[PDB]
């Protein structure tokens, strides 16, 4: 019950978590970096 | 007899509650009232605009 | 015959549109999820293992599509009956290949719990004829007295339009 | 700064004295009475610093009123145990867990090794912070300066003084170091520092000749704990302020004599610092505009409750200093319920105030 | 003919702009593309007025706090390479020559210059840089440039609390 | 077609800036300039606009006003970091 | 963050600053107040006694001015394929000037600035950041049709912003993780509605004036030092904690009201999956709500023992007590309230 | 033109900075168009009042005129690839210099 | 009434994050005037 149920829900919700963290460490320009990526291709079909 | 008048008050509610939900799903699949579901745009600055140009051709001179 | 959709001809009418249209989602899911990853968590450094990890986060998601689709068909295709539960055995498949990638057998069953569930429901969306993300009947542009919030200082010109 | 034998008279005053302990001294405030216009050369702060034996009152009360200053005394802990109404709470404590009783100075002389020590010397902390800002509070806003028998910058000379005796663990160190580098970078150093130079056995002929209580068959004060102190004064506290404060050594083996050190103070010439911009000395009150002072005034003035409530670090690995649920609860419910205390200050009827049901003053700078 | 070699030119210090590393030649590489911007948004326009006003605001009035910053930014020389200039040379002369075997009547730009218009046209005729300046200083578009001239002095306020001076 | 023939310069340009700003092998500097190219690119592309209207190109000293005062304000952001971060700053890859 | 009269002056060009982007009749206008706002939010969220506020501000600065000439230049490109400022069908630009908006608003493919900038400021800057810099770009997301990138931003926000916020235990990332899910609530009714998106956005403004009071005059940053706060009674300081609660959406608080607007006007516009997993993905926000409601809703601490006077600004927490009645027992006013119709 | 979210005193400065209205080769093209979104509004005149939003965008936006321009260019230069067309025919009496 | 939060209870909120994990556990809290 615990797995498929609050315990587990909590443990893979702490461990989602951590691995969200591992995201946020990074510098800004990564981030700008994907942003310019999803202008990219959004230009690119405007091309098509 | 208060249970009754009671009913048909709810009852008169939900009726003007649908009729309403009504109105306004056929306002906004139309865009026709001037209420609800209307995005105003209005030409006043472009008549502000034109009316300055016109008004600048009397100016025009030496 | 790459912009095929799923649902433009019945379950089981032909295979290779179903399986272009489940593997394009997987493929723009997979280069989606793997443009967030190699960025931010485990970044690698060069052109080969790069291309490795878009390779390892996508193909698996192009077998769980496949996977799902042709175990779909089969079930379908089985029987004359077309109902959820083709798609809840689609769903365990997919979650028993996903398993698989994760090398873990409860991984996969427990995958396919959930996914089988999402099968069901997707079915009972395209049995009784409603969707998952409408578009709004109603949309609220603004509230009432639309027309008398204009407090502008500016004077209005006269309109070159009338109602008559 | 000038003497009052020199001048030939009292201080005059260059503005009016703004009412800081009535009248808060917000932005808007700050728009229409400015700060720099009631500022001189007698707008100084003047530390006298010591061992515990040396005459330190009597000397800064005759420098205050010779320099024409306020005499700020010495902190001591009946600041807490003694409320506005005048009440002692020393009197609850068979009412009090044993772990939560009160620890005054007196206690500390006959029991040094007692777990209340810890929090006592952070008690202490927390009545010179409090103390200099209700310094800076008077040279901002009225521009007279003062002289304060102790600073908050000297008091972690004491702190390795009980540890080196070993009334501290390491603990109480790491949580008194955390507390001062939380809060010792929030206040300006002081312009003046006078250290009254004596040997260990003349401090300890001072106690004996003082004859108090506590001082007398106390084992606190051994040749240690002084001979620790007085060096941890002069190598570490006066090595730390000399790069900004001024520093005035005066062998006060003798009785000592007040128109010598106050001609030694009138030949020290205050301008010569405000030349280069970045020097060390007078670093903390070189404002180059009038909104840097009104600033300066705003943050001692207006955000002193900022500054009280940058004591709030946790710390709970330590098992003495941290008061249990149980003992926190019966404490708040003895300390609360008494009759300084059972509401804030001036709206207290049990106490004998009158008016109340028409009464919205709060107060300034008023602990709650 | 002259707008295509200032696309080839823009093209090149662009492609040596985004190669290079060194601030200060980042910052000769801007002041050496604003003088092509200027001249290329030149060919579209009625009158040389606006190419004038981006001159003096970004390249004399702006980009010397860039060319300054650069400069005390870094202590060494640029590291001048005969392979970067040979490249920029070759596809310099490429492009160049690929203006020349291509037409340029469909590859001139359609926003019309001065001459450009048409002969019965009454306000080209009036006073050069005349008609597209006027909004600046008419009813209701003063606003604007008085809120932009309010708009700098709080910036310079901004600047001089930024920096702390 | 129009998109391709007339103004696609100016959008590849834009790119190319964008992709300089953000890229990590760059430094804070070269982002700045990187910055101000796509200034220059974004007033080629406002220009090519204003220029099919007639007389509205005085929006161009509006628009040059607002990005002026923006690479001065990133300027004096950047400059403020040397009474604290030192100088050598300017050579960081990563924030 | 009063200690200047200049400050006021930034506060109330950035003021004039967005209500020049949120009137603007183009979409070039809307550039020109984003900028005066950008020149008014750069000395603000920039001080000398934080050294992590410099760093900050240069953040802000890339990450608006690569979201504005992004938005200006889609903006042009919009006038180049059609000279008015509206679309007939909507097309990619639009969808670039859609993406040029989240990254200034902070929608969670594009969040990532967003805590990472709030790491290191004060608790009236953050103030500012999540209400007022909030105002400029989601205004001018409501004149977009475009149903696929609200759709993922809006599921994006709920997911990130609630699983994002359990790792942390700074008061100031939390919150700004907290925000982010309240973003796509937000999102979520500006697809349904202009009116809705106002009522949630005044109240979760109403909310954060509420709570981030508390943590500025109290000088709260951390989750340890909550349990460290001294206050005289320990009724008050579990009452004055019910603005989590009131936040979180629970039925007797404030709060409740605004997440239930937006769900009685999602399921009457036939939208019922997205709105399920919002809701999935709220209960995350309101447990990193009860994690900071562990320091007050037991009766009893082990309190450290130094400080036992609870100082407090005046103003400022006469302010505070009148907005935390109403955060808790603001739903009275239900029958005054006409703005919902 | 976009419609703002509110309507205060600070919407009178920016709205007439950009528009067809000082002289221009068809602004009476787009006052044709302002109007209509005076009468149908925003959001129905883009459905009721198609036809007049398309000449204004063909006249200054020059769509379908350059893009007549660019095949009339382009067929010349494929005959001329092709072999059908070459020599001095291969343009046409230039227009003199102040016909247009 | 019993039991009451120990600083075993409160050990665990005075990391740098909730979850630490081998990257945050070599981290350090930041000050706690936040400057
Ligand atoms: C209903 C709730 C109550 C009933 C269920 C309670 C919990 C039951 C858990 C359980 O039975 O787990 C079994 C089982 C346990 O596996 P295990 O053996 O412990 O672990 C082995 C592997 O590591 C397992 O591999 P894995 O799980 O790491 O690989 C897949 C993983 C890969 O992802 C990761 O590893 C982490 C990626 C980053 C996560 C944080 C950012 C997410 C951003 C959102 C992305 C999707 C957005 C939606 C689409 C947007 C575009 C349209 O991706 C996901 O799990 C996607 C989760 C997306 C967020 C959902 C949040 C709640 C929404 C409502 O887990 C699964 O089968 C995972 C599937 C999901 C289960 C539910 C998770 C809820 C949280
Ligand atoms: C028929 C075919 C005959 C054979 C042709 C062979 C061609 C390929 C081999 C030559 C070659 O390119 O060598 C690469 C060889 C290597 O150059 P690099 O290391 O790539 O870069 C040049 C240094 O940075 C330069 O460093 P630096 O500062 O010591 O340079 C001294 C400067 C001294 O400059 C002058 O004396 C010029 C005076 C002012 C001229 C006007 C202002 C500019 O010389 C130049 O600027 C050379 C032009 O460059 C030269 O020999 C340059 C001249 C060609
Ligand atoms: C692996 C891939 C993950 C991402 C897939 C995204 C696909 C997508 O956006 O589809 C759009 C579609 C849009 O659906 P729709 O309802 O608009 O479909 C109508 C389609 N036309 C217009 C062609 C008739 O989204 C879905 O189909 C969502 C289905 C969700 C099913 C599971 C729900 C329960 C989940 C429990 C956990
Ligand atoms: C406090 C004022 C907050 C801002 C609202 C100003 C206003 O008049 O909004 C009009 C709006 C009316 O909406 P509206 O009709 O003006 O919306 C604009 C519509 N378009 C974009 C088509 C032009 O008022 C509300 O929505 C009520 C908000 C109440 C907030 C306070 C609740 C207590
Ligand atoms: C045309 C002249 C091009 C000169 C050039 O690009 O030199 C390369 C150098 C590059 O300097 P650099 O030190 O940044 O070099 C890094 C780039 N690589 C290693 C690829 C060469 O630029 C200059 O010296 C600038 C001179 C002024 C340009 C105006
Ligand atoms: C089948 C039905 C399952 C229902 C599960 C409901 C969630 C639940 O009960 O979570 C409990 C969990 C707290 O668990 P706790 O006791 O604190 O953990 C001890 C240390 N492992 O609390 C949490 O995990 C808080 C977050 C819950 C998120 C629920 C929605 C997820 C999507
Ligand atoms: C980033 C934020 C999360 C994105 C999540 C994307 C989920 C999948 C998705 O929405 O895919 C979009 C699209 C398929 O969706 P559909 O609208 O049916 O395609 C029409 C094709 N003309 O997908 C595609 O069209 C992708 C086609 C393949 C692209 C990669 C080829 C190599
Ligand atoms: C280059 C190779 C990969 C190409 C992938 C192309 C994906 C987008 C395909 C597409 O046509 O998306 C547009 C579509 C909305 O357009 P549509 O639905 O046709 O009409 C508007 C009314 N709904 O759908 C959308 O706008 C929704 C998002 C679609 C999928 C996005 C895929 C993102 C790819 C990775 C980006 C990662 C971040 C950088
Ligand atoms: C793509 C799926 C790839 C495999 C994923 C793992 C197995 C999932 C099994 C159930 C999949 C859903 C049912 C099959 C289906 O129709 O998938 C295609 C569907 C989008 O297709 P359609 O509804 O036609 O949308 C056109 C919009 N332009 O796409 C979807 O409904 C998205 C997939 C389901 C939701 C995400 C996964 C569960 C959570
Ligand atoms: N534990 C501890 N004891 C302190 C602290 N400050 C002062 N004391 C104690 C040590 C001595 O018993 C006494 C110090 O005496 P003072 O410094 O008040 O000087 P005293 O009043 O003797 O002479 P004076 O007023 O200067 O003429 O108080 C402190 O921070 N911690």
């Amino acid at each position: 019950s615990e797995y498929f149920g609050g315990q587990h829900l909590y443990q893979k919700l702490s461990m989602y978590s951590k691995t969200l963290f591992l995201m946020h460490n990074n510098s800004l320009k990564i981030y700008l970096l994907l942003f310019v990526f999803w202008i990219l291709i959004l230009l690119i079909l405007l091309f098509l | 007899e208060k249970s009754l008048h009671y009913l048909y008050e709810e009852n008169e509610k939900a009726q003007i509650r649908l009729l309403e939900d009504e109105v306004r799903r056929k306002m906004s699949e139309r865009n026709d009232y001037q209420a609800y579901y209307y995005r105003p745009s209005v030409a006043k600055y472009h008549r502000i605009s034109k009316e300055a140009a016109d008004e600048l051709e009397a100016l025009r001179g030496d | 015959l790459l912009r095929s959709k799923y649902y433009d001809h019945p379950d089981g009418e032909d295979a290779f549109g179903k399986i272009v249209a489940t593997n394009k989602y997987a493929v723009s899911a997979g280069v989606a999820w793997s443009m967030f990853d190699v960025l931010t968590l485990s970044k690698p450094q060069g052109y080969l293992p790069t291309l490795g990890r878009f390779a390892y986060n996508t193909g698996p998601l192009m077998g769980m599509a496949t996977a799902f689709t042709l175990t779909t068909l089969v079930a379908t295709n089985a029987r004359g009956k077309d109902d959820k539960i083709n798609y809840l055995i689609g769903g365990f498949a997919a979650g028993g290949v996903f398993g698989a990638w994760k090398h873990n057998h409860v991984a996969g069953l427990c995958a396919g719990l959930f996914l089988g569930i999402a099968g069901v429901i997707k079915k009972m969306s395209i049995e009784q004829g409603w969707e998952f993300f409408p578009n709004t009947p109603i949309k609220q542009y603004g509230g009432l007295n639309i027309a008398g919030n204009d407090w502008t200082i500016m004077a209005d010109p006269p309109k070159n339009w009338t109602t008559e | 700064i000038s003497g009052k034998t020199m001048r030939g008279g009292p201080r005059v005053p260059k503005a009016a004295p703004y009412p800081y302990k009535t009248k808060k001294y917000s932005v808007f405030n700050a728009i229409f009475d400015k700060t720099s216009k009631r500022f001189d050369e007698n707008s100084k702060v003047i530390c006298v610093e010591g061992p515990i034996a040396a005459g330190k009152s009597k000397f800064a009360k005759e420098l205050a009123e010779e320099l024409d200053m306020e005499y700020y005394p010495a902190v001591d802990l009946d600041l807490i145990y003694i409320n506005s109404y005048g009440y002692d709470m020393r009197k609850l404590d068979p009412q009090l867990p044993p772990s939560c009783r009160s620890y005054d100075v007196r206690n500390f002389c006959l029991d040094p090794s007692h777990d209340l020590a810890a929090q006592f010397q952070i008690r202490m902390y927390m009545l010179r912070y409090s103390q200099y800002i209700d310094a800076l509070q008077h040279v901002l806003s009225t521009g007279q300066g003062v002289v304060l028998e102790r600073s908050p910058y000297s008091d972690f000379v004491f702190m390795e003084a009980m540890f080196r005796q070993g009334y501290l663990s390491r603990g109480a160190r790491s949580v008194y170091n955390e507390l001062r580098q939380n809060t010792i970078g929030e206040l300006l150093k002081p312009h003046l520092v006078i250290y009254l130079d004596l040997p260990v056995d003349a401090v300890k002929k001072q106690i004996k000749a003082r004859n108090v209580d506590y001082e007398v068959q106390s084992k606190v004060f051994s040749d240690a704990y002084l001979s620790d102190l007085e060096q941890l004064y002069k190598q570490q506290y006066l090595k730390d302020i000399s790069t900004h404060a001024e520093l005035l050594i005066y062998d006060w083996t003798a009785g000592g004599e007040t128109e010598v050190v106050v001609e030694d103070i009138e030949r020290i010439d205050f301008n010569q610092f405000e030349a280069d911009i970045h020097n060390k000395k007078m670093l903390d009150w070189r404002f180059p505009l009038e909104a840097e002072w009104c600033e300066a005034r705003i943050k001692y003035c207006h955000e002193k409750p900022d500054l009280m409530n940058y004591f709030n670090v946790p710390r709970f690995d330590v098992p003495e200093l941290v008061r249990s649920a149980d003992d926190g609860k019966v404490w708040r419910d003895v300390w609360f319920n008494a009759p300084g205390m059972k509401y804030r200050p001036g709206y207290n009827a049990d106490m004998g105030d009158e008016g109340l049901l028409t009464k919205t003053k709060i107060g300034i700078n008023q602990g709650i | 003919m002259i707008q295509l070699m200032l696309y080839s030119l823009i093209i090149t210090t662009s492609i040596i702009f985004l190669n290079m590393i060194h601030p200060l030649a980042l910052g000769l590489t801007l002041l050496i593309q604003t003088i092509f911007v200027c001249l290329l948004t030149g060919l579209m326009t009625k009158s040389f007025w606006y190419s004038y006003i981006l001159f003096l605001i970004f390249l004399g009035g702006m980009l010397v706090l860039f060319i300054y910053v650069t400069s005390l930014a870094s202590n060494e020389m640029f590291n001048l390479s005969m392979k970067l200039t040979l490249f920029s040379s070759l596809i310099l002369i490429f492009m160049l020559i690929l203006s020349f075997i291509m037409d340029k009547t469909s590859s001139s730009l359609f926003l019309m210059n001065n001459d450009m218009q048409s002969i019965i046209n009454m306000n080209s005729y009036f006073m050069e840089n005349s008609l597209s300046l006027n909004k600046l200083y008419n009813f209701p578009t003063n606003f604007i440039t008085i809120l932009l001239m309010n708009y700098l002095l709080i910036t310079l306020i901004v600047i001089v609390k930024i920096t702390k001076l | 077609m129009i998109m391709i023939l007339y103004w696609s310069l100016p959008m590849i340009l834009f790119i190319l800036g964008l992709f300089c700003f953000v890229s990590n092998r760059k430094h804070l500097l070269s982002m700045l300039l990187s910055l101000e190219f796509i200034v220059l690119m974004l007033f080629f592309m406002l220009f090519i606009y204003l220029n099919m209207l007639n007389y509205e190109s005085y929006f161009s000293m509006m628009f040059l006003t607002f990005s002026v005062c923006e690479g001065a304000l990133g300027l004096s952001i950047l400059v403020s970091m040397i009474r604290t971060h030192g100088n050598d700053y300017f050579q960081s890859f990563s924030i | 963050m009063f200690n200047n009269s200049s400050k006021i002056l930034f506060i109330t060009i950035m003021i004039i600053g967005t209500l020049i982007t949120v009137t603007s009749n183009s979409w070039l206008g809307a550039w020109m107040g984003l900028e005066i706002n950008l020149l008014s939010f750069i000395p603000l969220l920039s001080d000398n006694n934080n050294l992590m506020s410099t760093e900050a501000s240069l953040k802000y600065f890339l990450t608006q001015v690569l979201a504005s000439t992004v938005l200006l230049f889609s903006s042009i490109l919009l006038m180049l394929k059609n000279n008015m400022n509206n679309e007939i069908n909507e097309s990619f630009t639009s969808m670039i000037i859609m993406s040029a908006l989240l990254l200034k608003s902070g929608a969670a493919p594009f969040h990532f600035w967003f805590p990472n900038m709030m790491e290191g400021l004060t608790w009236m800057n953050a103030l500012m950041l999540m209400t007022w810099q909030k105002i400029a770009p989601l205004m001018l997301i409501s004149y977009l049709n475009i149903k696929y990138l609200l759709l993922i931003s809006v599921i994006l926000s709920v997911i990130i912003g609630a699983i994002g916020g359990l790792n942390q235990t700074s008061l100031r990332k939390l919150m700004a993780f907290s925000s982010i899910n309240h973003l796509g609530w937000m999102l979520s009714s500006l697809m349904i509605s202009e009116s809705i998106w106002l009522i949630y956005f005044f109240f979760y403004s109403f909310l954060s004036f509420v709570l981030t009071f508390m943590f500025n005059i109290f000088k709260l940053f951390h989750l340890n030092q909550l349990f460290s706060w001294f206050v005289n009674s320990k009724i008050l300081k579990f009452t004055l904690f019910m603005n989590f609660l009131s936040l979180g959406g629970l039925p007797p608080f404030l709060g409740f009201l605004p997440k239930w607007l937006v769900i009685q006007q999602l399921t009457l516009c036939n939208q019922y999956f997205m709105l399920t997993l919002m809701m999935m993905s709220t209960l995350i926000t309101l447990f990193f709500y009860l994690r900071i409601c562990y320091s007050a809703f037991m009766m009893n601490y082990f309190e450290n023992n130094w400080i036992m006077k609870m100082n407090m600004n005046s103003i400022n927490y006469n302010m505070y007590m009148i907005m935390t009645f109403f955060s808790i027992f603001g739903l009275f006013l239900i029958s005054l309230f006409y703005f919902m119709f | 033109s976009l419609t703002p979210f509110l309507r205060l005193p600070l919407t009178d400065l920016t709205g007439c900075l950009i528009n067809h209205q000082t002289y221009d080769k068809c602004g009476k093209f787009e006052m044709k168009m302002m109007e209509c979104f005076e009468a149908y509004g925003l959001e129905r005149g883009k459905r009721e009042c198609a036809d007049l939003i398309s000449d204004f965008q063909e006249c200054v936006g020059m769509q379908k005129q350059l893009m007549r321009f660019h095949a009339m260019r382009n067929e010349r230069y494929k005959q001329w690839l092709k072999g059908e067309r070459k020599g001095q025919e291969f343009f046409a009496d230039p227009p003199r210099v102040d016909a247009y | 009434a019993k039991w009451y939060p120990d600083p075993e209870f409160m050990k665990q909120f005075s990391g740098p994050v909730m979850y630490p994990d081998e990257v945050t556990s070599l981290w350090t809290v930041p000050p706690w005037n936040s400057k």
